[PDB]
């Protein structure tokens, strides 16, 4: 599903850490409960970091979102992660859109910027992402 | 009962025990195997360790994401002042292993070497080599013979080296010797090498070239004695725990009523000895020489030396090995650069590292400029 | 490149510093913590006499 190798990025939101949703389709936030090729040692959580597929649940928002499972990208992270480039960055969120597992999206824009890192990986959120 | 959530173990039981190492001289153990092709030429080098900078290069990975762009990456910095050939030994193939024959040294040893073989220089009377250099008055009667006996015999041939310790910023004096094998064509050609070598140096550009994987050995920094958390990596008990945390909880079991060797339990962190392997060389450079830093790309004529000095270390002005990535071992301490023992093709190994600039600034603060040339443009001026 | 700070106005050579992301998806270099932490303590540039945008409005050394 995902277009392309993603580069690493430090690991920012572990488990239950909420986020702001980025998209339109009224996930007013998101709980990542579970991510998507996560390793699996023992205690220690399940790190998302931005670009990182996630098992996201709508905590609050419309609700033929709410209370099920559904699979998000991060798209918005804030725990500075470092672009081999040579840079920092870190945005002043954590925050991600609610996808199917193809990488295509619920919502059919994206709010705030995106990391280029995730914009890289999905050809989707690129193209509902403004500023990248 | 049985573990429950099967855990990967803490620490690596290979790179036990954990002692201090008998010397602070990286040793080298091992060395790359014969080349009959290839000319005589030294298998390794010592450097001393003067610090870190980062480096901006290029990037030729075809199919990686960042493919012909700028990326930083950090980089230590080596001193590698001249080398000092300054004896050659001998080593033969017994059933026991090796076993030195002879060695054969210059007539005459500088003030530098002579001194590491003393503890206190500066009452003796420094005898260190002296009815040894009257060996060779008798025309060379008596080395002829060692040197032909070596010759004879001797699978393997190391010539012992020094490190000018003249030519670095460091308090010190004595300079480390070191065996180095030498891995040309036949013994007859090493030995006779070596010959024309005595008390004559050796600069790095020699031995190593730009772009070529070295691993490098050395004695990792410090630390002292250290709790079990910190050394193996164990989790800290939980808050509420009477007795304290850093701690492993349970050792082993009741039987076997020991304590295991593969605990882990505190004394002695690093001091280790630690070859590393793989570091690529990006730079090899000169110490009769302006802009060193300076690139093909930049054309700024600036030194490696960062501003105000490398911390601690001091300057450099000297010829040196800028290598990738980090380097066992602290600065000021001596670092023996050794060849790859493998042909890597890895891609990584053979990538034509081409420098597009490298960090100058001060490392001892959060330096913005590169030279002070550039800070008095930046700041104007004045007011000194 | 060679960018420059967007709150104290020096330059920020390649590796070296941070970035950063406002909501407005707008950026922000900065060359240390200092120059960042003062942005996330919300301060004014104008104010801080070691900046650039200090010395230029009260003309220093021009």
């Amino acid at each position: 599903g995902a277009q392309g190798t993603k580069f690493r990025i430090s690991l920012g939101l572990p488990t239950g850490a909420i986020m702001n949703c980025a998209d339109n389709s009224g996930a007013r936030n998101l709980y990542i409960m579970a991510v998507k090729g996560s390793g699996s040692r023992l205690n220690r959580l399940p790190a998302a970091s931005l670009g990182d597929m996630v098992m996201a649940t709508v905590k609050k928002g419309k609700p033929e979102l709410r209370k099920k499972v559904m699979p998000a990208i991060v798209v918005r992270q804030s725990k500075a992660w470092r672009r081999k480039d040579g840079v920092f960055l870190y945005f002043e969120d954590n925050a991600g859109v609610i996808a199917n597992p193809k990488g295509e999206m619920k919502g059919s824009a994206v709010t705030g910027p995106v990391g280029k890192e995730c914009a890289d990986l999905w050809p989707r959120i690129a193209s509902n992402s403004g500023v990248v | 009962s049985h573990r429950k959530y099967e855990a990967p173990r803490h620490g690596h039981l290979g790179f036990l025990p954990r002692k201090r190492a008998a010397s602070v001289r990286g040793r080298v153990k091992s060395f790359p195997k014969d080349d009959q092709t290839k000319p005589v030429a030294l298998t390794s080098f010592l450097g001393y360790k003067a610090g870190m900078s980062t480096i901006v290069r290029d990037l030729d990975r075809p199919g990686s994401k960042f493919h012909k762009r700028e990326v930083v990456e950090a980089v230590t910095v080596v001193d590698t002042p001249p080398i000092v050939v300054v004896g050659v030994v001998g080593y033969v193939e017994t059933p026991r292993g090796l076993r030195s024959l002879t060695t054969v040294w210059a007539e005459h040893l500088s003030d530098e070497v002579k001194r590491r073989f003393y503890k206190n220089w500066y009452k003796s009377k420094k005898k260190a080599f002296t009815k040894y250099s009257a060996k060779y008055a008798e025309n060379g009667a008596q080395v002829d013979r060692e040197l032909a006996r070596i010759k004879k015999y001797a699978s393997v041939v190391r010539v012992l080296v020094h490190t000018q310790v003249r030519k670095t910023p460091l308090s010190q004096k004595k300079a480390h010797l070191a065996e180095i094998q030498l891995n040309g064509g036949s013994v007859s050609d090493k030995v006779d090498w070596a010959k024309e070598h005595f008390e004559k140096t050796v600069a790095v550009d020699s031995v190593f070239e730009q772009n070529e994987m070295i691993d490098v050995v050395a004695v990792t920094k410090g630390h002292g004695f250290e709790g079990v958390t910190h050394r193996w990596g164990t989790k800290k008990l939980p808050r509420k725990t009477h007795r304290g945390l850093r701690k492993v909880a349970c050792i082993g079991a009741w039987h076997p009523a020991h304590v295991m060797w593969s605990v882990a339990r505190a004394g002695q962190r690093g001091y280790h000895h630690r070859t590393s392997i793989n570091h690529k060389v990006y730079r090899v450079g000169k110490g009769d020489d302006e802009a060193n830093a300076a690139t093909e790309f930049d054309r700024t004529k600036k030194t490696i030396t960062p501003m105000g000095g490398f911390v601690h270390y001091g300057a450099i002005n000297n010829d040196f090995v800028i290598l990738k990535g980090s380097i066992p071992g602290t600065r000021k301490r001596v670092v023996t650069l050794r060849k790859s023992l493998y042909t890597n093709t890895s891609r990584k190994a053979l990538e034509e590292v081409t420098l597009k600039w490298i960090d100058t600034a001060s490392k001892f603060g959060k330096g913005r400029f590169q030279t002070p040339a550039e800070k008095h443009a930046f700041l104007g001026t004045l007011k000194k | 490149k060679v960018e420059i700070d967007s709150f104290s106005g020096a330059k920020i050579y390649p590796g070296r510093g941070t970035l950063f992301v406002r909501g407005d998806s707008k950026i922000f270099r900065f060359q240390s913590s200092k120059s960042a932490s003062l942005f996330h303590q919300r301060k004014n540039p104008r104010r801080i006499a070691w900046t650039v945008l200090y010395r230029r409005h009260h003309k220093k050394g021009i």
